[PDB]
């Protein structure tokens, strides 16, 4: 899923 | 065509709230049929078209409208429409779930794995049935269906807590109020604010607001209180969550037969093992340990001449409510660093402008902003990516970088299309969206210099996502270890930090005239300021989430306070749970955020050892650096691909160096  | 635009871009940000959750269904009828397919097959009639192919194109087909369906809870402006992506979000994780434990799946992958030439299929192929098998033994397929049941349950109820831990503190709208004395030294900030009865402004805990308070405001008791609202947030109803989460993760990890849910979750990355993180955080924090004594006892000086100077009180420590502040000010008097000056030399069309063409110039990419662009809101923009030797269309970003009601509070990097093969045979265009919050243009937008680390860092993963190209989706784009997925944005921070790149990046808004090469020297020379507190918080951080995973009979937010004590000397404010707070927990970085700090060694590593060494802007290390290192995506382990780029295998020398040290 998301990278931050 | 892979040398062609039309048509590749499948997505659309049209959606209404009932759109999606019947396209929910839809594509999991679509989907789930596959698998039924695959299952219904007899173990004898198993091959590589009718398996592997198969489940291998329906990832793609999956992923690709997974993403129109679970991408708007974090930009769209309507708020239905964000429940509904939301909700579809939880009952795909529920669908995903159902299908990674299916039984007759991994029997068939298992079969087909033990018959199969497998020196006659490629060595991505292969890979796909290695990860596949250890997906199926990790998701405990060789255990008793009882035992497969009860991890079912959990995990689905793990994954709602997950979505609703970082939801809370996306939706949270907590704020304090306060004159204009109390937020004193704050810069005219003040005006772009809202005011309430009694001449009071009204100050949000996000990070526009947050950190220009702590970094800036004179009045200690408005830092505190700001302080404490802010490691506060959620803090009943996330403690409530990591009360559960925790043990799950502990009794799912024993159930598959690891001490630990760090020790589970550290198999799948470049570390291996809890005891390299454990040896190389300990290690690291005990190098720091000088600089973090010399900057705290600075500070605490610097603190009793400002508390003799303006009259107040001075407690004799180093509160968490002083530690930015007083950490601004050294970088003020040690380099003359005026942040609030030096931004206005940063307008978000010159910054914009310049990362665009260091990035084109060093990877070999042509950039076109694409006109009249399918969008989710009117503000944000579309790019195609080309090859400019080949002229072979990569992919396509977005960049959506105002903030506003509903998105998300901060910055990140989303995959929306893998660059991987089709049944067709053809290329997939990767899709990728830079998510970030900087003002907004009557004053243009203006960025301090971490900011355009910020938007730096971002596009590195933006590159990664772009550039990589794999066959099977499981393994495009940055779909790397976790500990090294920070790779490629930490090293692009590096071009932040050279005089050159900056003087092609700065731009003052009204003269159009550069920074002076005095402020551009000290900016550099800046590196190393606060480096030891900055990264020793990094190591609480890092160890607490360790800590957090190892054993869970420890109160959360007095391990980290434990940390902040011993390793930061920065205390934890009494009533807060900063944990509460700690969205990475949550997001995919659970027991696994030393990743950052254990990234940095091998962006650092390649930096020094190959760019700094013939010139940071070689297009022929930078094609090597894109070939080697983002090309290849999850198709590679991390550590091989470090080592077709250097060479060897990495070190800390570089790193080390980074920060001062030896
Ligand atoms: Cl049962
Ligand atoms: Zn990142």
């Amino acid at each position: 899923p998301r990278r931050p | 065509s892979s040398y062609t635009v039309a048509g590749r871009n499948v997505l659309r940000w049209d959606l209404s709230p009932e759109q999606i959750k019947t396209r929910t269904e839809e594509l999991i009828v679509q989907t789930k049929q596959v698998y039924d397919a695959v299952g219904m097959l007899g173990i004898e009639e198993v091959t590589y078209e009718n398996c592997l192919q198969a489940l291998a194109d329906v990832e793609v087909k999956y992923i690709v409208e997974r993403t129109m369906l679970d991408f708007p809870q974090h930009v769209s402006s309507d708020k239905e429409v964000r429940a509904a992506s939301t909700e579809a979000d939880k009952r795909l994780s529920r669908f995903d779930i159902e299908m990674s434990m299916r039984g007759d799946i991994f029997e068939r992958i298992v079969h087909l794995q033990e018959t199969c030439d497998l020196g006659k299929i490629k060595p991505e192929a292969r890979r796909y049935l290695e990860k596949s098998i250890k997906m199926g033994k990790r998701n405990g397929l060789h255990l008793p269906e009882q035992v497969q049941n009860e991890i079912k349950s959990m995990k689905k109820r793990m994954s709602e807590l997950c979505i609703d831990f970082n939801k809370n503190l996306n939706e949270d709208d907590t704020f304090l109020v306060f004159s204009k004395a109390e937020l004193g030294a704050l810069p005219d900030f003040i005006d772009s604010l809202e005011k309430t009865d009694d001449d009071k402004y009204k100050i949000t805990l996000k990070y526009p607001h947050y950190f220009p308070v702590m970094k800036k405001c004179c009045i200690p008791e408005t830092r505190r209180r700001m302080e404490m609202a802010f490691n506060t947030r959620c803090k009943e109803e996330n403690t409530i969550i990591l009360q559960q989460l925790l043990p799950l993760r502990t009794k799912v990890a024993k159930l598959l037969g690891y001490s630990t849910h760090a020790d589970f979750v550290l198999e799948m990355n470049t570390a291996k093992s809890t005891s390299r993180v454990t040896a190389f955080l300990d290690d690291l924090s005990q190098k720091l340990k000088p600089l973090g004594e010399a900057e705290r006892e600075f500070i605490l000086n610097l603190k009793k001449k400002e508390c003799k100077d303006r009259g107040f009180e001075y407690d004799g420590k180093i509160n968490a409510w002083d530690l930015y502040y007083y950490m601004t000010q050294t970088e003020e008097l040690k380099y003359s660093i005026d942040q609030e000056f030096l931004k206005e030399y940063f307008p978000i069309e010159v910054v914009t402008e310049g990362l665009l063409n260091t990035y084109q110039e060093l990877l070999g990419l042509s950039f076109e902003q694409m006109t009249d662009a399918h969008v989710w809101n009117k503000s944000v923009t579309l790019y195609t990516v080309k090859d400019k030797a080949t002229g072979e269309v990569l992919g396509q970003f977005y960049l959506d970088l105002y903030p506003r009601e509903g998105k998300y509070n901060h910055a990140a990097c989303f995959g929306l299309q893998p660059g991987c093969l089709l049944p067709d045979g053809s290329r997939m265009m990767a899709v990728a969206a830079l998510v970030v919050n900087f003002s907004q243009p009557g004053r243009p937008s203006l960025l301090r210099h971490d900011e355009v680390r910020t938007y730096f860092h971002q596009f590195g993963h933006v590159m990664h996502q772009i550039c990589a190209q794999t066959d099977f989706a499981r393994f495009s784009g940055t779909n790397v270890e976790t500990d090294f997925v920070e790779v490629p944005s930490q090293m692009l921070e590096n071009w932040v930090w050279d005089v050159d790149s900056l003087r092609r990046l700065s731009k003052h808004y009204k003269d159009g005239s550069p920074i002076a090469d005095d402020l551009l020297e000290k900016l550099v020379a800046s590196r190393l300021v606060n480096t030891g507190l900055l990264t020793l918080r990094q190591i609480v951080l890092s160890k607490v989430d360790q800590s957090l995973h190892t054993n869970t009979s420890l109160d959360a937010a007095s391990e980290y306070a434990k940390y902040c004590s011993e390793i930061l000397g920065v205390a934890a404010t009494p009533g807060t749970n900063m944990p509460a707070t700690f969205g990475h927990l949550a997001g995919g970085y659970d027991g696994q955020y030393y990743g950052y700090l254990w990234s940095e060694v091998f962006s650092m590593d390649m930096f020094y050892s190959c760019f700094k060494k013939e010139g940071i802007m070689n297009p022929e290390v930078g094609m090597k650096y894109r070939n080697l290192i983002l090309k290849p995506g999850g198709s590679l382990d991390g550590m091989d691909m470090l080592h077709n780029f250097l060479k060897r295998e990495p070190n800390q020398k570089a790193f080390l160096m980074s920060r001062g040290l030896h």
